[PDB]
């Protein structure tokens, strides 16, 4: 049925119905408009009145303006044509491109699976980069924290792991950038264009953008990473895909949550948060795991409020995450691609039972060898100077060259299988390449290519 | 006619209920029978929430509100440029009428993901730490941030000053036209800041948009997007513009006043849900346009003062996160003797070296670097008179670049000006020199190399960098001069 | 035309119109009072009923008590008889003199100068207080602020500046007693009679005093301000000559306004303050001010409450400001008297350009050691000072003189202090203090430098001292 516009203010909009009211969570149409407007059912007033939140400004709203109920929440296009486009909260494509031409559309708001649907599997997600698949690996159906930003070559890593899954695993990307700006979303798009990774000229792009812009109202960028989940949905529960989700950031999702709770005049919580702050993040996060079809899973950026651990935000986010991928200046500085911490990174399927009695062993070895390495830094004997020489080899050997950095940098990237990073850490630690140079063993893939470097230095 | 009109329920602190009205647009600007306009804020079932653009001593109970057809757009051209004018682009300079021909609304939609390209493009201030370590580029959006005092009006002041040479020239493209937003501030304020760059000859480039301290709170809270109108009419006609709001941390406060007196709901400190996006929509609109759009570019510096320090307070939050990167400036820097008081460590520009020249980038990199491992270092400065020569060299060094990171007020620098003086730090010429007499040298020697080696800094803008031969003659320069100066 | 008392809440009062409804800023006259009673309009609540605040206490007001609109904001006398004359915030003498004898009258509401009337010259105003005038010295016709938690010496400084720049001024004067003690305003009035600065019997009176201390209820607290910035705003722009305004103390003011926010119907801003704390400033303010017309220089006194410079009312202030100095309870509860933050104090003219770049570098080298020292002392505090080098154990030894040769013993202060006051020419200030910076008295033991005037005085305690 067709309603009336009673209230506008700012982001909220009260609308009455003299039929059937609205479902919320509903989304509503209001006519007479240039672009689409879209305001999504938060709360039954009473006296046949619903309050809405605006997915888009709200200028120029009268009262007694008609508003459509289109019967469902938020529904967007799904499916393959989704590769290599980008649409916005409300399934709009924003790139210029023409019609999202899927045969299926998917409501943004799905509970999460159920009790039953779930797969007590505990696998790792193999992305071929040696330092996250040895000592901080990534679980199908997990979350990762994604912890850096500017300089430490995060958007390559992104793009490298969308390569990566694909290539290995069959597995398409979805990448939600909540809270973009308009600026880096228009240099990840090119970025993404340059590195193959999304082909305009073909139907062989990797990953569906979803824009949320930091200039569109609180519900749009609130919304927005269950645009990006549902995209992604199609590829488990229809294909029956181990897909990518990446969300960025993780931070202003809850920013956003919080900023919409208050225009709806609930009572903020500890800190200034939404008082549902756990639920928000939860409804949202359970929808990322395992099933019976396949899995999702998930690289988070994480903004840290005020370097405080203990903020309600971040505890909160942490209470999901099952690993962490820590880009360090301090590692960029060095020299060493990616610059991923290999201490501070740390990952809860780093255990025996779950990954190889081989992959644990290698991996705590290569830990406290590096731990070694920094507590001998400040001051050797026979054994100390043998651990010093394999440290640093270890330490290079955790460098890798990226498909994705293949035109820029012009050597050949590589996608290292488990087994193979396994050994080639695990021979280091016994000693087996302790006749060989340093510097043979930065930026090659397997470690043959170190021996194949070794060759070349002679 | 209860429609087009309506009359006044209540008036109080700037907020006028109206009955009727049942017309109107959210946002839409109304008339009063005095005269004085209103923003329609609040759409509810029984009443319009009417913010007042004026003293409310004009407004009673029973006064008739009219719709008019109005649009809340400001005057915008070259016209305005050496013009002092209100937030709605009134002149306040005595001057006369604005000769504007063109006008565009206040409240636009940025550009989006597609009419844009990558920031590429220099903007220079002139400030030898932010051009080498916090470098800014054409369409970007750097905050200026920090307490009370600690030199921000000051950093967007000297880059404002520093367009002459460029504007002067006639490399159409390098250009670069100014627009200063000052929010909140007293009016004494503002004509010192006038003053000041009538006598450096910058007005004649520059728009200043002023809604201060006694001027309505609408008034301030639109002051931002009328600058930025101003600003998106060079941006859109394949020129540049470089705007400036000092400082929207005011701008802030008095969109709470209006949001609390309509009985929003209020949240942290007060604000309501939408101040993030109150700046966000008026930051967006900063951007850099691909040829296809005629490459013109919207640079905005945003203000934002802190209280004690305290950056993640939530006005500073949201516009760190929503901007490109940040100047932070303190206060203890400021009395150490670090003007401009830059923290290199914390601040950040996210374009980088994207917006440098191939000669600053070939200083900058170095200097990046060795002030990085000084900072690792630099607590036993005065307490690491054992270590080893590593470490010794590490402190000397980065203590020698800190010096040459200090400014003085009003004379921005040519890039060729500013890499022959980070060069003589870099190389270590300057490591054997006591660090208190290192601003003395540089004045002298700056003065020394303009007036007589002329061709020598016109060479290194000519290639674009330091050759062996510039290297050659800048050593000589350099270490007989220092020689000289240290007897 | 006539309304009647429908509600009253503390000073808060509602009154009812049948007729014409007053606008707001208007002056009401509550009839059946002892003494005048003014309601000033501050909003129209709907239903013909106009929200006030009462400019003196409503106890006795009765539901149904008449109310006469006076057709205007509350006026006040203004001109020359005004001086030598203590009013209140509505014109009424209270010196008990009679009549304030003037046939010119001002309403207390005005609009600001605009920026068209602004003046742009800045010239030194040497005070003779050490740490003032080296570094962050006042302006002539400029704006100045006092800056201080409760009992930290915001009026003993106001009162040593006008015991060395008011006495001899050859214009007029206007002393605004807002919100502070009664006891402070019959302190300064018989002063100012035996100073001759005030005189009983003659026309030669240079000071207007306005006064609305902290024994009244809020809305005269809110107003009195502008009472005496009328008188002061008259002086400017009617006689034409420099007027030095003192108002003591302006955050009353704004706390006035915090008192009765709530029951005007407000949702609190942050820490308790009116939403509309900044604008409420900002119309009071922008008429403080010096302009085409004439010069004032104006003094304030600004109360910061819980010692927080972050608290909104002082935070606001600052930008209104052209010289701020700052007083610092961790200071004063060190002897260290006037205990003014070399740290955070600041000046417009403090400008090589404008003081001459001798000033200000000295001003500098000073600001350097003492925030080097304070960054040194706690890492010292544990470390302990053996672990110096002797040139930074050279730069806490001189910090601590430069520390020391800050204070200084004022005239008005000698109750307080045992020592004679002392006023130090702006030359010597600068002398002593660039004399200390270049290791001249290094030998000298560092209580020499504590609460004297001129540096010749901190060599003779030093002989003093020995024996
Ligand atoms: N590079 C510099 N060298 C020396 N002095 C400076 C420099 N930059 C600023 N100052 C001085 O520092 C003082 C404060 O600078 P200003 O630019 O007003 O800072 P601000 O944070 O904008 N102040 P406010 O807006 O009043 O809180 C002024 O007196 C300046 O003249
Ligand atoms: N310059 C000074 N020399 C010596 N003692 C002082 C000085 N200034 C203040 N004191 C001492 O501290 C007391 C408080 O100073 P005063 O100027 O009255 O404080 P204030 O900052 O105005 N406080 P308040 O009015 O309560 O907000 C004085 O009565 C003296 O005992
Ligand atoms: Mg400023
Ligand atoms: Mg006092």
């Amino acid at each position: 049925t067709t309603g009336r516009i009673v209230a506008v203010i700012g982001a909220v909009v009260d609308v009455q119905f003299d039929e059937g009211l609205p479902p919320i969570l509903n989304a509503l149409e209001v006519q007479g408009r240039e672009t689409r407007l879209v305001l999504e059912v938060a709360q039954h007033l009473g006296e046949s009145t619903v309050r809405t939140i605006a997915m888009d400004g709200t200028e120029g709203l009268v009262r007694g303006q008609k508003v459509l109920d289109s019967g469902a929440p938020i529904r967007i296009p799904v499916g393959p044509e989704t590769l290599g486009r980008i649409m916005n909260v409300i399934g709009e494509p924003i790139d210029e491109r023409g019609p999202i031409k899927t045969k299926q559309f998917a409501a943004i708001h799905a509970e999460a699976p159920e009790f039953v649907e779930m797969s007590v599997e505990q696998e790792i997600l193999v992305t071929g980069i040696k330092v996250v698949d040895l000592l901080a690996p990534y679980a199908k159906g997990g979350k990762i924290g994604l912890f850096g930003g500017a300089g430490v070559g995060k958007t390559v890593l992104i793009m490298e792991l969308i390569n990566n899954v694909a290539k290995a695993h069959g597995g398409y990307s979805v990448f939600a950038g909540v809270g973009e700006r308009t600026r880096e979303g228009n240099d990840l798009y090119h970025e993404m264009i340059e590195s193959g990774v999304i082909n305009l000229k073909d139907a062989t792009s990797k990953v569906a953008l979803v824009y949320g812009q930091m200039n569109e109202p609180p519900g749009a960028r609130a919304r927005v990473a269950l645009t990006g989940l549902t995209v992604a949905e199609y590829f488990r529960d229809q294909e029956g895909q181990d897909v990518l989700l990446f969300i960025d950031n993780i931070f202003r999702f809850t920013q956003a949550g919080s900023e919409v709770s208050a225009l709806l005049g609930r009572i903020p919580s500890a800190v200034g948060y939404q008082p549902t702050l756990a639920t928000d993040m939860g409804t949202m996060q359970e929808r990322i795991t395992t099933t019976k079809k396949g899995s999702i899973t998930s690289v988070q950026a994480i903004y840290v409020p005020a370097d405080d651990l203990t903020d309600p935000a971040p505890a909160t986010t942490f209470a999901h995450l099952d690993a962490t991928t820590v880009l360090s200046r301090a590692i960029a500085e060095l020299g060493i691609y990616p610059a991923v911490d290999p201490l501070d990174s740390t990952s809860r399927i780093m255990d025996p039972n779950i990954v190889g009695s081989e992959h644990y062993d290698v991996a705590r070895g290569v830990q406290k060898i590096l731990q070694d390495y920094k507590s001998l830094q400040d001051i050797l004997s026979e054994e100390d100077k043998l651990t010093v020489s394999r440290a640093r080899k270890i330490q290079r050997f955790l460098s890798q060259p990226f498909q994705v950095a293949e035109v820029f940098t012009g050597h050949l990237g590589k996608l290292v299988p488990l087994k193979e990073t396994i050994k080639g850490f695990q021979q280091i630690l016994a000693g087996e390449y302790d006749h060989l140079p340093e510097q043979a063993f930065y930026m090659v893939g397997p470690i043959e290519e170190a021996v194949a470097k070794a060759d070349k230095l002679a | 006619d209860l429609e087009e009109t309506g009359r006044v329920l209540s008036i109080g602190d700037g907020i006028a209920r109206v009955h009727g009205l049942r017309n109107v647009q959210a946002e839409e600007m109304v008339e009063f029978s005095s005269g004085l306009k209103g923003m329609s804020l609040n759409l509810e079932p029984d009443n319009v929430g009417v913010v007042v653009f004026g003293n409310d001593k004009l407004i009673k109970e029973g006064d008739i509100v009219k719709r008019t057809g109005a649009i809340v757009d400001v005057p915008v051209g070259e016209e305005l440029l050496g013009r002092v004018v209100d937030a709605l682009g009134n002149a306040i300079d005595g001057k006369g009428p604005i000769g504007s021909k063109a006008r565009r609304r206040v409240g636009l939609k940025a550009p989006g993901i597609i009419p844009r390209i990558s920031v590429r493009e220099p903007m220079q201030t002139g400030i030898k730490a932010v051009d080498s370590l916090v470098p800014i580029g054409r369409g970007q959006r750097e905050l200026i941030i920090g307490d009370r005092q600690t030199g921000k009006t000051s950093i967007a002041i000297d880059t404002i000053i520093n367009q002459k040479r460029f504007n002067d020239g006639t490399d159409e493209k390098k250009k670069l036209y100014c627009i200063y937003v000052a929010i909140g501030q007293k009016r004494s304020t503002v004509a010192q800041l006038v003053k000041r760059l009538t006598d450096a000859d910058a007005m004649k480039y520059t728009i200043v948009v002023s809604a201060t301290a006694s001027d309505a709170a609408p008034l301030q809270y639109l002051a931002p997007y009328s600058g930025c109108s101003m600003g998106e009419y060079f941006r859109d006609n394949g020129k540049h513009a470089l705007i400036i709001y000092d400082d929207l941390s005011k701008q802030a406060v008095a969109y709470r006043q209006m949001s609390l007196l309509l009985r929003r709901p209020p949240g942290r400190e007060a604000y309501p849900g939408d101040v993030f996006y109150l700046h966000s929509r008026l930051l967006e609109r900063a951007a850099k346009m691909n040829d296809a759009f005629g490459g013109g570019s919207l640079t905005a510096l945003p203000v934002i003062e802190t209280q004690a320090g305290d950056v993640s307070a939530y006005i500073p939050t949201n516009v760190i996160s929503i901007t490109d990167g940040q100047i932070f400036l303190e206060t203890e820097l400021f009395y150490k003797g670090i003007r401009p008081a830059i923290n290199v460590g914390l601040s950040v520009s996210r374009v980088g070296s994207a917006a440098q020249t191939r000669a600053m980038k070939q200083v900058a990199g170095t200097m990046k670097l060795e002030l990085a491992q000084y900072r690792e270092v630099a607590a036993f400065a005065q307490f690491g008179s054992d270590l080893d020569a590593a470490t010794q060299q590490l402190l000397s060094r980065g203590v020698r670049l800190t010096e040459l990171l200090k400014q003085g007020q009003y004379s921005p620098m040519a890039i060729e000006e500013q890499v022959a003086v980070i060069y003589a730090g870099v190389r270590g010429y300057l490591d054997k020199l006591e660090p208190s007499k290192i601003t003395k040298f540089e004045n002298a020697f700056l003065s020394h190399v303009i007036s007589q080696h002329q061709a020598l800094l016109g060479k290194i803008r000519t290639d674009g960098k330091i050759s062996e031969e510039s290297d050659a003659k800048l050593k000589e320069i350099v270490t007989n001069f220092l020689a000289g100066f240290e007897a």
